[PDB]
């Protein structure tokens, strides 16, 4: 019974497939910012 | 590496020629404070005043 964890998530798209790409690469991404000591967050609103 | 439980235990501090700092540990609810002074008992820094 094995485990790991992925200790960061910068991050973004890769469309390169799943058996060849690195960890911390999601497969989609919207209205993400992923900074460097925290991770992903949701971007800052758009004021009026 | 943070996979399994580390259950810790009497972590420990060495110190050079000097002292009296305490410790806090804070653990969720228990607060323990490890104060601490200068020399051993019976040691040559341990002095009745120096």
């Amino acid at each position: 019974l094995i485990s790991q964890s992925i200790k960061n998530l910068k991050g973004g798209i890769s469309q390169q497939p799943d058996i060849l790409r690195y960890p911390d690469q999601g497969s989609r991404q919207v209205n993400g910012w992923s900074s460097e000591t925290e991770g992903l967050q949701k971007r800052p609103p758009l004021v009026f | 590496e943070d996979i399994g439980r580390l259950q810790l235990r009497r972590a420990w501090v060495n110190y050079e020629n000097s002292g009296t700092f305490d410790i806090y540990v804070e653990n969720q609810s228990s607060n323990w404070k490890y104060t601490m002074a200068g020399a051993r008992l019976g040691s040559n820094t341990l002095r009745a005043g120096r």
